[PDB]
RNA sequence: GAGAACAGAAAUCUCCAGUAGAACAAAAGGGUAAAAGCCCCCUUGAUUUUGAUUUUCAGUGUGAAUACAAACCAUGAAAGU
RNA sequence: GGUUGCGGCCAUAUCUACCAGAAAGCACCGUUUCCCGUCCGAUCAACUGUAGUUAAGCUGGUAAGAGCCUGACCGAGUAGUGUAGUGGGUGACCAUACGCGAAACUCAGGUGCUGCAAUCU
């Protein structure tokens, strides 16, 4: 029946987040001295008594209890308790810089100036009147690209008069959304430029 | 047609990995990999066949080396009651049973930590499957011992679609299956359709029940006497050992080869 | 050592091989044949070069072959020796002490002919090793076969002349 | 391509950074003492841990962009680069880095009185859970260099920080201790580095609640010489000490939030 | 009723709250005792306006189960 | 989900501001208690003055030690009167809040305890199938925990191996719905009472049926009790009490497999049937009124107790523990001969029948009034309390197995805890979002479990009086749950027609 | 590199060696080999929905976008991803 | 001292070639009703340790073999590389004091250490 109640000159300080103990107390340069063979034992017994005061303290924090089994995701179950720690206070440098926010693009000022609101985006299916389904509008067998299969499609007149005539209108509207692609990237590119 | 560049350049693997027997890439996830980041130490039960044995451990990963918990061996089970048949399914179910309760009786859960200054009552024990380099497959002697540890008592995460039984059709298990397997169900229907059939292979096979005049009937019998025991006293007891240590190594130096000085080379050298 | 009883060569595996080349009916007939031939349902070979003047694409369907093992294939390794006339040359044997031959007509190897059949040619592979293969093959401790325990020519050629009494054709 | 993508975001600065990686380079003079004593630490730092295996003609003092091209590399932010000479015989440098630049260095030599951690021979602790600290003497709180090495260790065994803690886990503790008190105008003393698996007994004295405690040496003991400091300039230090603030909400005077979850004003 | 989550006829009906026939609603479900897989009790959920409330005085719903 | 408020800045900061650490002072003066035994309300020692370093274990051993009985010490807990349990140590249970201090004299009232500890179950063991229909009852053996028979609606009752999770036998007599399952208390028989208004018995080590059924009733089995072992005569087998929905209560011999007395006195179902410790038999009917019948008397009505104005739906004894187990006990050990398990069931009964002074027996009757009753049918006709305060009908009352507490799971989706001597209140578990059907105690007094149409099981600590562990896993409602005598095994079932086996 | 009818330098099969000398992305001064490569099985949900939390808009301020988190969801025997 | 299961360090451990291993273990090895998978029970899965074998696998010895590793008060505090007192010279450049600081070369040598558990004439 060891005593747990240690008595130190100067009160130890206490980083619980980072389960670390600061004691500003004197220590002996003689008794800490590598020619002395009592060193190993002193060194022992202060990080001893430290350790008992950061461990009072860990278990004198307040502590999270469950109802819920295992199973289940969170990791604690009925039958563990676990300790509450506070949020670190011992100031440490960050590895990496901030997110720096990206600067509005050309559209976020446009829509700003307008006071046109952002999309609601709920899904990407629509519905398809000629037939009774609902169907993607865009990407994989999207409603985007069934000109491109459509079996019989009508050549415009405004077409004729031009070398574009004998072309076909699937190929036309393919390149056509090809360009208008590229000409989204090419807006991107130029506002990550700017 | 090696050259001394290739031998220079080449980079060898790990001895685990060369001589295999370690998945690394399952080790590190089965090891360094948390769910939560609460700090609980993971514990695995490792499950090893041989030809002639089976190897239930549990372990703890530890920074010099992992260390062994308890462990259990299928010849420990002649002990029990069971001294045919020391690699097959019900053998597994024993000696997962064995190393279950064994454990559960080490660790006092069933018959100071600093837990203890927390918590009023004890975790139930908490051990992760490891197979190795096994296949995992729809009734497999693993899965077997899986099964006999889960009954012994240890909290082993599992689903049962690899126990047998289970349905492929649909997401089921047959737990008459299940128990025809636990209890040898499945080797006394070969001894009797052998027994019925072909005379002349169940001469070779199943030559010791013979021998014992064990019947095709008494399996279950026995292995329900052999739960019972291990259930009532599974603690290890050590083999007594008829010769020691020094005699031991001096028996074994003696066939093998000792080492000749260098001086001695370079005499016969020159 | 060789008066050891597992040192002992016998048939590891028989490949019953057809490259047709050209894909559909004949192709078909070939793998119908092969079935007749063996049992088993074999399996196809996907391309692996594409050549205008063999005329294959890439990913085309090319050859056929099954494998066969135990008394079964050594049933069919004596019909095709049966119908090679028991003479094998030097060089159909390889370094490994593997070895293989061609048969050009098949209806000779126990098949009745028939008009929708035809006439096909057909390789024989046969792969010899002693007990003790799996050691390179199994899951766990994946090991290599040493020198003395390896299958040499000249080993094979002694056991081929042990079994089938039949002349090693130098030329 | 989706895996390189999400190496990348892995990679990308986020609010709440991920565990700091430690990365171990030999230098161009290496011993069996220096890989002995890597080993040591790098299971002691382990999983966040990567080695390499070759030696890399590395001066810290001389040329940083090896550093710096390693570091970014590979995604480590703490680098140990273990080195040898007669000048500084088992020369350990501890290079921490802000955004892919050496933030800053520490170089110590170990004293060749060392055990490692195979010499104690003494059961230790389960692989890869952040361990207890106790740093030892007032010049860890007061002075720059001593200052420097507490974060710098804290920073370095810290792990992943977390608000729930399991006791089965509160396994070792890591104690910095200063080779005695020191005062103005003289060599600093020797920092000394201590690993210690806990025990404990029922106190009989504090209840059930309140045990005692004894301490397991388990190695690696190392005596640190403090030869030499490159500190990070001020704007630097402000710049990896900011806040992101966007997780907390921020704080109105005369409102609050009570315990139902109502947000509540306050008249005067 | 905790929410209008989507009414058929617009978005700005459903941001206006309209409630016609057809339109999706949050309820609470609380006096339903319904339990997750995982234990969570759930007290939200969704349902179909079935009716016209401005033709009956009352909102009908079918619950989404 | 909807979380917690998280804490503010200012929390924070106090979080990270240094604790403080409870201990002990080494300058704690003495402290005089005085011990009283609650169930006798005997005070031992008079008044004695302890130091302030004592612990809960040394002032134990001290009590057993003032009452001289050291050899076999029986374990106790010590509560002050609010009423406060001494939790570790009397400084940090009552003189650390203030309210008892050095000075004042503490009156520490004991409660003897059981020196075995059950473990709470927190995960299923295993999800069986093999049953056709949804599961409606279940029991465990009382000698062993390994066996449980559950009878369900697909004419059938199963004997499951509860050491593999595997179905052992099937029990296949019946035509219609096995209603009720009871093993007997000295294990040696299972009776199911089935829909199509038969009784059959079954051998379970054989899984075979004795003969044929019982028959004679007119509508089907409500519930079946047994004659308890340390009052039938030794080289005997316990008779079968069964009540059913038209109102009789037959008894039958079943070494004779005959019926001797028919009770008709019921106007309505009876709900339940008991056969009590003291030759006599409690019946709970539909016509509001419980009967109390005398099986030395030939079986005639001695008491009619009229108290409740709707269905009584259930009853209790204290000594329904007891009486279920006969001679066994939580280490599951047999007895050697038949008249050392009359003894054994003998002492098992009297530890609780026979306390403070005089041996009695309460009943409670858990009725459609949402109210239950307490009484003590032998010492008198009036009801010993009326415990009030379910918002709907209570639907399972359970004493616990040292008869000081009662517990009532009603519709109101509540489990209420009320004090076994007086019937007062004490506590009311909630956390069932559906109406709790059953509950089920554990050997050692200290936790409950109860099955709800919620799907979920829940395990609550007595003590505490707080909910201990929350069990989902069933995919549809539960209609029955059981503790096994040893308190390792938990078994639920119900319309999902599997069985859950839970473990710690 | 050895052999196997058409079938040769390029079609198909077998053995042995084979640190990657192939195929994926980057521009390593150390990326990946019981894989990050090839083939198979499952998932078609991936624009889920909750938030007193961060930012922005509104004459429709308990709405929508946006950040972060959580509950889920997928898969696997599981560790986990 | 051998051997097995799980590891740490990842060539002192790798590659090539001969020889040796009593016991135990490990392995090759026998069969395909069962659960399970392929063209093929070759791999995987299941069963008997029952018919046999150390022929391989595994470990150890051997080789002025290839390769790898370690101590040096060995190169060497050298080369190289930065500041300097008014040091010179209108000159292309150099010793000097203080900093940082190698490799090529030579010698002494080596070819696996170890943690946990269980077992062996």
């Amino acid at each position: 029946n060891l005593p747990v109640t240690v008595e130190k000159p100067i009160p130890v300080v206490y980083d619980l987040g980072n389960l670390a103990a600061f004691d500003s107390n004197v220590l002996d340069k003689n008794d800490l001295d590598s020619s002395n063979a009592r060193r190993e034992e002193k060194i022992k017994s202060l990080t001893r008594d430290n350790v008992q005061l950061l461990i009072n303290q860990l278990l004198s924090l307040p502590m999270k209890t469950t109802t819920e089994s295992v199973g289940g995701t969170g990791g604690q179950s009925s039958v563990m308790t676990l300790l509450q720690l506070p949020d670190p206070t011992t100031d440490l440098p960050r590895e990496k810089p901030l997110p720096k926010a990206k600067a509005m693009t050309k559209w976020e000022k446009f829509a700003a100036k307008k006071g046109i609101k952002p999309k609601e985006r709920a899904g990407k299916m629509i519905y398809d009147e000629a037939s009774g389904e609902w169907v993607p509008k865009w990407g994989y067998k999207g409603a985007n690209k069934k000109l491109d299969d459509q079996w019989l499609v009508e050549v415009d007149d405004k077409v004729k008069g031009t070398d574009n005539e004998l072309i076909d209108p699937r190929t036309l509207n393919r390149a056509e959304r090809k360009r208008l692609v590229k000409k989204n990237e090419k807006q991107q590119r130029r506002n990550m430029k700017n | 047609a090696k050259s001394s560049a290739y031998s220079s350049r080449f980079q060898t693997p790990f001895r685990r990995r060369r001589e295999g027997k370690t998945d690394y890439y399952q080790r590190k996830r089965l090891v360094t990999q948390h769910k939560a980041k609460y700090n609980t130490p993971k514990y695995r039960l490792v499950v090893r066949f041989t030809n002639k044995d089976i190897i239930c451990q549990i372990i703890s990963s530890t920074i010099t080396g992992d260390v062994v918990l308890a462990a259990a061996y299928s010849h420990e089970l002649p002990r029990y009651g069971i001294t045919h048949g020391l690699t097959n399914w019900a053998a597994a179910y024993a000696t997962g049973l064995l190393i279950a309760r064994r454990t559960l009786q080490k660790l006092g859960l069933d018959e100071y930590e600093l837990t203890e200054a927390v918590e009023d009552g004890p975790r139930p024990f908490k051990v992760f499957l490891d197979i190795g380099l096994q296949r995992t497959t729809t009734g497999a002697r693993v899965f077997g011992a899986l099964k006999g540890a889960s009954d012994g008592g240890l909290y082993v995460p599992h689903s049962e679609n690899r126990f047998p039984g289970w349905d492929f059709e649909t997401e089921e298990i047959d737990p008459e299956l299940l128990r025809s397997y636990i209890f040898g169900g499945h080797v006394s229907q070969y001894m009797e359709e052998l027994a019925d059939d072909d005379e002349e292979r169940f001469s070779e096979l199943f030559k010791g029940y013979l021998a014992d005049d064990i019947d095709a009937d008494s399996l279950e019998d026995i292995y329900t006497s052999a739960h019972e025991a291990i259930r009532a006293d599974p603690a290890f007891k050590p083999t007594e050992k008829k010769f020691t240590k020094e005699q031991y190594a001096a028996e074994s130096k003696k066939y093998r080869q000792t080492k000749l000085s260098k001086e001695e080379r370079a005499a016969r050298v020159a | 050592k060789a008066q050891n009883p597992m040192r002992d060569l016998k048939i590891e595996k028989l490949v019953l091989n057809i490259s047709v080349g050209e894909s559909g009916d004949r192709l078909t007939r070939a793998s119908k044949v092969l079935e007749q031939l063996s049992g088993q349902t074999p399996v196809q070979s996907k391309a692996r070069y594409t050549v205008r003047t063999f005329g294959i694409r890439r990913n085309e369907k090319i050859a056929v072959h099954v494998t066969v093992r135990g008394p079964k294939a050594e049933e069919i390794l004596e019909r095709g020796l049966k119908v090679k006339e028991y003479q094998l040359r030097d060089r159909n044997f390889s370094a490994t002490g593997n070895f293989g031959f061609g048969i050009d007509e098949h209806i000779d190897l126990g098949i009745k002919y028939d008009p929708s059949i035809g006439i096909f040619g057909m390789d024989f592979y046969v792969v010899m090793n002693r007990p003790g293969a799996r050691v390179t093959r199994r899951k766990r401790c994946k090991g290599t076969v040493g020198n003395s325990h390896k299958t040499t020519k000249e080993d094979t050629v002694s056991w081929f002349k042990q079994k089938y009494d039949a002349d090693v054709l130098d030329k | 391509n989706a895996r390189a993508k999400r190496a990348l975001v892995k990679r990308e600065a986020k609010l709440v950074e991920n565990v700091k990686q430690a990365l171990f380079i030999p230098g161009q003079s290496c011993n069996k003492n220096l890989h002995d004593i890597m080993v040591d630490l790098s299971a002691l730092k382990k999983p966040d841990m990567k080695r390499f295996n070759r030696k890399n003609d590395i001066h810290p003092f001389e040329d940083m962009s090896p550093l710096e091209f390693f570091s970014e590399k590979n995604d480590c932010s703490l680098m140990v680069l273990m080195t040898s000479s007669k000048k500084r015989k088992n020369n350990m440098t501890f290079i921490r880095t802000f955004g892919y630049k050496i933030y800053d260095m520490i170089e110590l030599m170990v004293a060749d009185n060392f055990k490692l951690l195979s010499d104690f021979k003494k059961l230790t602790f389960t692989v890869g859970l952040k361990p207890m600290f106790t740093f030892q003497g007032a010049a860890f709180d007061t002075h720059p260099v001593y200052k420097q090495i507490k974060s710098l260790f804290l920073d370095f065994f810290r792990g992943e920080s977390t608000d729930l803690q399991d006791v089965a886990g509160l396994q070792h503790v890591i104690s910095m201790t200063i080779q005695g008190d020191f005062q103005d105008g003289e060599p600093l003393p020797n920092v000394l580095f201590r690993v210690y698996k806990l025990k404990s007994y029922k106190s009989d004295q504090g209840g059930k609640r309140l045990p005692r405690i004894e301490l397991v040496e388990i190695g690696p003991r190392l005596d640190f010489k403090i030869g030499r400091i490159h500190t990070p300039s001020p704007d630097m230090v402000t710049e990896a000490h900011k806040k992101p603030k966007q997780l907390e909400m921020k704080t109105k005077k005369n409102v609050e939030l009570d315990i139902m979850g109502d947000k509540l004003g306050r008249i005067h | 009723i905790l929410a209008v989550k989507k009414n058929p006829q617009s978005p700005m009906y459903t941001q206006l709250g309209v409630l016609t026939k057809g339109t999706i609603i949050e309820v609470n479900v609380s006096e339903l005792g319904m339990v997750t897989a995982g234990g969570k009790v759930v007290w939200g959920k969704y349902a179909q306006v079935t009716n016209e409330p401005d033709r009956d005085g009352c909102v009908n719903a079918v619950l989404l189960v | 989900s909807t979380l917690i408020p998280p804490p503010s800045k200012k929390q924070k900061k106090e979080a990270q501001l240094p604790r403080e650490v409870a201990i002990i002072p080494k300058d704690l003066p003495n402290v005089s208690i005085k011990f009283q035994a609650l169930d006798t309300g005997d005070n031992v020692g008079g008044a004695l003055r302890v130091p302030g370093a004592i612990s809960e274990k040394q002032l134990e051993e001290l009590l057993n030690q003032l009452n001289g009985t050291s050899d076999d010490p029986v374990p106790y807990t010590f509560s002050c009167t609010k009423t406060i349990d001494i939790t570790d140590n009397l400084y940090s249970s009552l003189i650390k809040p203030g309210y008892n201090s050095t000075e004042d004299q503490i009156t520490l009232l004991y409660t003897p305890r059981a020196v075995f500890k059950v473990k709470p179950v927190t995960r299923s063991s295993s999800a069986i199938a093999g049953h056709g229909s949804t599961i409606l009852c279940s029991a465990f053996a009382p000698h062993t925990s390994s066996r449980m028979v559950t009878g369900a609606g697909d004419n059938t009752a199963r004997i499951w191996d509860c050491d593999t999770q595997t179905p052992m036998h099937t029990l296949k007599g019946h035509y219609n719905w096995v209603l009720c399952v009871s093993w007997s208390p000295d294990g040696e028989v299972i009776a199911t009472g089935s829909m199509d208004n038969t009784i059959r018995l079954w051998d379970p080590k054989s899984g075979q049926c004795l003969g044929d059924a019982l028959r004679g009733h007119s509508k089907w089995i409500t519930s079946l009790s047994w004659e308890p072992i340390h009052l039938v005569k030794p080289g005997s087998k316990p008779r079968l009490a069964s009540s059913s929905k038209d109102g009789t209560i037959k008894i039958w011999d079943t070494v004779s497999r005959v019926c001797q007395y028919t009770m008709s006195g019921h106007t309505n179902s009876v709900s339940c049937v008991k056969w009590g410790g003291q030759g006599l038999l409690y019946s709970g009917s539909h016509d509001r009124t419980v009967r109390v019948w005398d099986i030395n008397s030939q079986g005639r009505c001695i008491n009619i107790l009229k108290s409740h104005a709707h269905w009584v739906n259930h009853l209790s004894l204290s000594t329904d523990y007891a009486l279920r187990i006969g001679a066994f006990d939580h280490t599951g050990k047999k007895p050697s001969t038949p008249e050392e398990a009359q003894k054994k069931a003998l002492e098992n009964y009297e530890k609780i029948c026979k306390k403070n002074g005089n041996s009695e027996e309460m009943m409670v009757t858990a009725s459609d009034d949402y109210t239950m009753f307490l009484w003590n049918p032998l010492k008198s006709t009036k009801p010993i309390a009326r415990m009030t305060g379910h918002q709907k009908l209570v639907n399972h009352v359970a004493f616990s197995p040292d008869g000081r507490y009662i517990v009532s799971a009603s519709f109101d989706n509540s489990i209420k805890l009320w004090d076994g001597r007086d019937g007062k209140f004490i506590s009311t578990f909630r956390g069932h979002v559906a109406s709790v059907y059953q509950v089920a105690w554990s050997s050692d007094c200290r936790l409950l479990v109860s099955c709800s149409k919620d799907t979920t099981l829940k395990v609550w600590d007595v003590r505490t009086r707080k909910l201990s562990v929350d069990l989902p896993g069933h995919k549809d409602e539960v209609y029955t749950v059981d503790w096994s005598v040893d308190g390792k095994r938990v078994c639920s079932g119900g319309k999902d027609k599997m069985v859950r086996l839970w473990t710690h």
